[PDB]
């Protein structure tokens, strides 16, 4: 289907390389710049968003961050 | 008739004097269309055949490693080549190994090792390009008169039935004119290019299925393509995305390709229609025009003529069509021809008065033979009421009862102009307008804040819009300020958007 | 073709029904539900971050929702 | 010898006064044991054969609808029903559609329909069951001695070979002794049972591919499913997973199959290790005993023996083997027989202090032809110290710079016992661990950590450890409360622990 | 002799004992070695042939374009494509040009544009890996005694001349002990692989021109490369290094080679050293050895001859060898046989004392003919002094003014130290070193500072060592703390380096 | 290639004569006196942003060197 479980969440923790080693580390990583790239207007939303759910300038950063972390995978 | 069991039919009526009304003819949807003394037309887009699709990159996914190679090199003693890493069919990666003289070096350290495996593409998807110049949205009319129940779906025979008749919108030429026999002539002011932002979609092929990709998202995946232009052996561009190399520890690294990419793509398309093809032309099965409809040239059929004797008998009970309308097939016994039934709603049978309006303006029987089967439609009003059908003692009268209420139906228009108004959008605001002051100042304020959504969230899902709009919920609860509005205002925006699904 | 993109970011907005809607409901439910279900001391770990995030009442329970919905998803 | 050209080899020294010294062979790295005045052995685990595995559930990947059909039912006139609905090697799912007057039907109303698609799996993935009673752990020996560099990889002859054996380790006789003569018997008393947790990992087999498959992660995945070896047609359990039933606007129930999930497991095998399969058997190429290594029948070889009295020469010039290490290979020529090879480091020439220690305990020529090869191993100084391979004044020495420091060399062990904690974590306290209240106690306080951390964070990829340790470090620069050495020894743990992989 | 006209000689004297001294033969200059009763020998390391060097990445810096052709498609029509974009010799570049009605097409936009251009490199220059284990160094030694002025460059035979030998030093037999006949037996003891960092460094060859490249700076240039082991038509890894595809405002994509790079990497070659090469073997003229000089078998050859008796004769009037040692050649006339020159320094004729030293130590005339020419070598004080050579009444003086002082000596010494100290750093403590609690201690105080100096800064050039040696200098003079010495410890260890060169 | 890197900043150190050195003393000064020569304009605005920074008439000196040593090899 389409909710097939990523087995990233027990990868063996061997002395050898994994399956994917190798596309494991630019995996997300491309999916949210790929994903901001095509979507440039919510980093701004978020950070309208992140700037109004905070109260210190360090929470909001974590919010701007967060929320353009679930919104690339849609949780 | 053609729209009258559809769930999706719509009920579009006044107009600029009788001159014209704006539809926007929506793909699974169904317009019905009266007038003051003008024949009711139903219109209904059926296809969208797009012509000359040139074709664009080309992705695989199921790949094929042939004959593979692999070159080592000494530490500090060069690095490794194969001679068919000049070759741009293989795939190649070079990496460190250990190196020493176990391994018949003489020096050691981490060498340097090469491995190319020969890449072919057993299986490709290809995407095709799209342009707004090659639409052909087909409308096919069917006008309410002297038509019974076979002739709802039944298309065998149009150009010379006189109340159906195809039409056929390419952008060359987008207004066009159906003649109808009698009924004058339907007159379409279509606007083709603006429909479903064909500029921004392609067309995938992948094993004979096909589907309506956007622009964005083809350009996005991560497969092994060749340029599309490309009619040879595809050189395949990006071939690092099947394989994978991985060095164990020693002086060997494997080779290997990853797996059909066909369930892994069709798991992430979801969002994409998918559409048919019926040679090169690719039949969609979705999508909206944007149709004025020039009714000064449509006239009524029989305005003339004298009405029925008498002898109408049902051949179907009446049935109540989803919206409330009740769909009566009669059948009249006798040889007036070209005659009018006399048919009506009455309450109050005895004063025998009309209480709620025909959907079919003018029925006409046209054969003058003695039994032609003939279908009407009717809207009753809420409550109990009679289905006159006749003149005279021979009259056919039917108690109907309408179950429903007036807020009702307007709570039951409510949601159907809201579910319209999340399909299309801006679109939406000319449904069943005729040039206003506010219907074109009420979509020019909507247009403004579409364009300010579909580039500020535009790109989410079904699900995190219920999950940023719950999160502007608790914005809308609280953060007591002048922009509760403005979390409030993109709650109902989002969240409505993300179910009337 | 570890990261293809979603493609139900552009979702073809119509009345015909799309490619996998049906299978787009639950779709992102259960890949939460299943990391949860497997990896279940991880809410103690979440509650544990965002206490010590949380200024007010209601934004740490935010922050408990947006570390157990990247967690499952890893982007 | 075998070990002394790879990377991950390990120097196991200081015993429980000559006893023992429990080591963990790791299945990628090597292991040089050596004591006081016992022969240096090289120890390697080199294959793990998983045999006879009984399977549990086998998904299915590719599947292919067979000839399929429908039925539909008039609005209030029944619900519609397929004699083959009932049949469980079909796919049947119901639904509401559209039914009026144009349809045949007599009613209008929201019709019911049925589609049915027979399921026929064409290929699929099988996850076999690995019993923990079934581990074969070949256990390669090669001892430090008369041994020349063509003698490393060189496995041609081992049983008759006098220096080199196999250990093969099966938990049905968990401790082994391999008869190297003359050298005595290395004994090993090995924990085949507590390797690499095979009570949770599965064997995947997917178009002649294989993996080790966790537990967990195999019974989650979204795919048609049996039971065992049916290698008839199955039943096949939840076979919605790869069928579709999408309708249209009309009696249209359209069923169309996704494709190969082929690769779309393949990328979602994102941490699963790559096995092999000669057979029946399963070859893993990774994991790691546990063994305790009895050495009190292990003597050392030629130590009565005499001193060389002439004519080395080297052949194959010295190189330094990733580690420090000094590999020499020496040509004696001389006829003298078994005799024993006066080998050191010095750095002055009046005075050829031994200032570097050796790696090849007792360094031995045996055969007593004219031109015997043999190879040694030294373990220099940091600076500068010749190789002094000689006694007399037809000794031949040799420059060595060996670049390094005690201070660096002390932090390359650092991060040497830091990436072996991150791979085995509880075992990694018992790698040259000859037993104490330190390297006891610190196991039990480690094995404490080990499941308060694979419990509580335990299920995080590479992304996210960062992407929490980074939550974590932020946290450790702020809250200043005694609650801080939990938020910065889970900052090194969760950020090493998935940055030195 | 050998080293006496050489402006860079040093004085080596005062041993272990008598038995060692530790040297740094540097490859430039010369060594000068003198002990108690013992000849002067004189020390010169003359040529470092690195043999059999394997080649590593070749650039090219002349390159060529051969013929070349371009393709383009119209607006969304996919990406262009020529079918020699899948030959790998040839450069290639994609880019979007402006596309419009004018241009054959039938969409305004950005049109793709391909273009290719076979890449053919004419001129390629080849960097070789130098191994330390493959460094001959050729140390020519010349002892002070029965030699004349024209033995000091000469060196037509040295096999046989008995003053004279030359030792080759390889790594792996790095010490040689000398065979000078009556004069005992120079015992070399040199430290080959710890000599110009050779297992970071090159051997470049630019149209019969070579360089001693360091391995960082080769492995940064950006010109088109293949790899060493490739030996046909080569694959050029980084074509487009060379070549520039710059558009025009319309279709043309104009590709252009840039002109050769020979010249523009000797400007970018601003550190590295000249090399030569006598066949497949790099001749270096820079680099220093690293030597221990165990003198106690070199004995003093003609210590029981009898004196000269009569008529020596000056030719050759003496000269200062830029150091304050005077050459004296004497002609002396009798056949006495191998006697014993009686030369001394003397203030005054009334008492000849020998007041100055002498370097060549037991001066003798050997040849039994007439006319014997004999050079001598003298270390006289500082002021007027007698060269009395003879004994009688036909003793030859000659006045000679040794202009200096010995705090002038002093701090020529300690220029002379620092320059040494500059260019070697640590190994400049064991030039003179006999081994020592301070000898051995100021190194490994300089050997910490040495490695935290080439790696902080470590890689500024001239200029910018004086850059921020000023810098340094300003930070020296104000902002007054504890760190006030580190500021200007940093300051002589910055600007000095870099002025003595 | 356009950027060769120098080798002047791993010059082996060697009693002898490197490939240039007798260039090396008077390479990058030429530069900074030939550039200043053409434009010398550019000290009215270096000795503005300088005095605009730093403001101890000895840290204002320094960056007046120093962004008159940025400015023509522009790095």
């Amino acid at each position: 289907a389409v909710t097939l479980p990523s087995h990233s969440t027990r990868k063996l923790q061997t002395r050898s390389q994994t399956w994917l080693e190798s596309r494991e580390y630019t995996k997300h990583l491309i999916r949210v710049e790929n994903w901001i790239f095509r979507n440039p207007g919510f980093a701004l939303a978020a950070a309208a968003i992140a700037w109004l759910l905070g109260s210190s300038t360090s929470q909001k950063v974590i919010y701007l961050v967060m929320i353009l972390l679930i919104a690339p995978a849609y949780s | 008739i053609r729209c009258i069991g559809v769930s999706n039919r719509d009920f579009v009526e006044g107009m600029s004097g009788g001159t014209w009304v704006d539809v926007v003819l929506e793909h699974g949807g169904c317009v019905t269309v009266m007038a003051q003394d003008k024949p009711t037309v139903d219109i209904e887009l059926v296809t969208t055949t797009v012509s000359n699709m040139a074709e664009v990159r080309s992705y695989c996914y199921e790949a094929s490693i042939s004959d593979m190679a692999s070159d080592s090199r000494c530490p500090t003693q060069g690095e490794a080549y194969l001679d068919k890493q000049s070759d741009t069919q293989y795939v190649c990666k070079r990496t460190l190994v250990d190196r020493g003289w176990g391994n018949g070096c003489g020096l050691f350290g981490k060498g340097s090792l090469v491995t190319c495996a020969k890449f072919a593409c057993s299986k490709k998807m290809t995407g095709k390009s799209i342009q707004p110049e090659n639409l052909e949205y087909r409308i096919m009319l069917s006008v309410h008169g002297s038509q019974h129940s076979g002739m709802i779906v039944n298309d065998t025979g149009h150009e010379t039935d006189e109340n159906r008749a195809k039409v056929e919108i390419t952008p060359n030429s987008p207004r066009a004119e159906a003649t109808l026999g009698g009924f004058g002539s339907l007159g379409l002011d279509c606007e083709p290019r603006t429909g479903l932002d064909f500029s921004d979609l392609y067309y995938l092929t992948m094993n004979n299925k096909h589907w309506l990709v956007h622009k964005e998202w083809f350009h996005d995946i991560p497969l092994p393509w060749h340029a599309g232009a490309d009619t040879g052996t595809p050189h395949w561009n990006n071939k690092e995305a099947l394989v994978e190399f991985k060095d164990a520890h020693a002086k060997r690294q494997t080779v290997v390709v990853l797996g059909s990419q066909e369930g892994a793509v069709h798991t992430a398309l979801a969002g994409a229609l998918e559409a048919e093809m019926d040679g090169a032309k690719g039949r969609l099965s979705s999508g909206h025009l944007k149709c004025r409809l020039k009714m000064d040239k449509l006239r009524l059929k029989g305005v003339s003529y004298s009405l029925c004797t008498a002898a109408f008998t049902f051949t179907k009970i009446p049935a109540e069509t989803l919206h409330g309308t009740v769909t009566v097939e009669v059948q009249y016994a006798g040889t007036d021809g070209p005659c009018k039934v006399p048919a009506q709603m009455a309450v109050d049978m005895q004063t025998l008065t009309p209480v709620g309006r025909l959907i079919t303006a003018n029925p006409v029987i046209t054969e003058s033979t003695e039994n032609s089967k003939m279908m009407l439609e009717l809207d009753p009003p809420f409550g109990d009421s009679y289905i006159v059908i006749g003149v005279g003692e021979k009259k056919i009268t039917h108690h109907w009862h309408r179950s429903g209420s007036t807020i009702g139906k307007a709570f039951e228009a409510t949601v159907r102009g809201a579910k319209r108004m999340a399909v299309l959008g801006d679109t939406a605001w000319d449904f069943g307008s005729v040039g206003g002051a506010l219907n074109s100042l009420g979509k020019g304020i909507h247009q403004i804040f579409g364009a300010a959504f579909k580039s500020l969230f535009g790109g989410m899902s079904w699900f995190s819009q219920i999950l940023i709009g719950t999160l502007l919920m608790w914005l809308g609860l609280n953060t007591k300020n002048g922009s509760i509005s403005l979390m409030c205002l993109a709650l109902g925006g989002v969240l409505i958007f993300l179910s009337t699904a």
